[PDB]
């Protein structure tokens, strides 16, 4: 068994910035692939998101690099995404999820 | 890979040995693997070795 | 990135039946894919992955099966908590796409 | 037999350089060393094979 604290709930007003967090525990720093996924009011799924705790290495859609930053910190085994340029096409709710094996495989919980 | 390529070529290739048994198991799945080159001449097959290191 | 296509977006909750949700992708992914609940419009959940295993926290009443550019997520005989939309996504490839939905009522 | 006993131990060696650290690790068949000898003083020496001794 494997768990996932994220953070807050408050939208913001755009061209602000956002820093989203990730915490999990149930197992050891590495394994541990990180993936974020938003949902729109209503409409479908979207990946954004990730990060491969075992390389350090991370991952993003392009409908966003230039803006999205995601890391981590082993001590604190937390995740942290980072989106800048936050206007309406930005605004949403962001799943954090645990993920498998580089290529990112089936993301088994997911957060609140 | 057929060397069609007009001399002799040059190939390196290596083996990851891990750390631990978690590390093996998260990066390849499974334990005790092998790694296999081969050509005319070369035969060899490496079995990798698991160990903390400095 | 390789285009899902979830048909159809919502088939008619007729309980019992042979409930039958497609998945068919813009090209070949062979056996990467994963199947997902979402119930009342919040946090989502895995169900079947690697298209034809379940997770093993188990129903049953579910399937998976499919390789090529088709894939088919089936429940038979309906049970009243399973109340969701549906999800089928992807990697083989490497940005990550979903379906759009596949949601039917009481 | 060698010495009435059929059984062997290969033995090797190595040169551990300043500040570096050597591990042994095993789960059998480990004849391992007490001592290690620290070079005091070197410069061009040699080893003689003589079968006689020193006056």
């Amino acid at each position: 068994e494997v768990q996932l604290v994220e953070s807050g709930a408050e939208v913001k007003k755009p061209g602000s910035s956002v820093k989203v967090s990730c915490k999990a525990s149930g197992g050891t720093f590495i394994t541990h692939v990180f993936t974020w996924v938003r949902q729109a009011p209503g409409q479908g799924l979207e990946w954004v998101g990730g990060f491969i705790a075992i390389f350090g290495t991370s991952n993003y859609a392009q409908k966003f690099q230039g803006r999205v930053t995601i890391t981590a910190d082993e001590s604190t085994s937390t995740a942290y995404m980072e989106l800048t340029s936050l206007t309406s096409e930005d605004t949403a709710v962001y799943y954090c999820a645990r993920g498998i094996s580089g290529s990112y495989g089936w993301f088994d919980p997911w957060g609140q | 890979y057929n060397n069609t390529s007009g001399e002799q070529m040059l190939i390196i290739w290596g083996v990851h040995h891990p750390n631990d048994e978690t590390e093996q198991r998260t990066l390849y799945q499974n334990v005790g693997t092998y790694v296999s080159v081969g050509t005319s001449t070369l035969n060899k097959r490496s079995t990798p070795e698991i160990a903390t290191r400095p | 990135d390789i285009q899902l296509t979830q048909s159809p977006s919502s088939l008619s909750a007729s309980v019992g039946d042979r409930v039958t949700i497609t998945c068919q992708a813009s090209q070949d992914i062979r056996k990467y894919l994963n199947w997902y609940q979402q119930k009342p419009g919040k946090a989502p959940n895995l169900l079947i992955y690697d298209a034809s295993n379940v997770k093993t926290g188990v129903p049953s009443r579910f399937r998976g099966s499919g390789s090529g550019t088709d894939f088919t997520f089936t429940i038979s005989s309906l049970q009243p908590e399973d109340i969701a939309t549906y999800y089928c996504q992807q990697y083989d490839n490497l940005p990550i796409t979903f379906g759009q939905g596949t949601r039917l009522e009481i | 037999k060698v010495n009435g006993l059929g059984s062997r131990m290969e033995f090797s060696w190595t040169l551990l350089d300043m500040w570096d650290t050597i591990n042994f690790e095993s789960t059998g068949n480990l004849i391992a060393p007490e001592y290690g000898f620290k070079i005091s003083k070197r410069g061009s020496s040699g080893i003689m094979k003589t079968e006689g001794t020193l006056e």
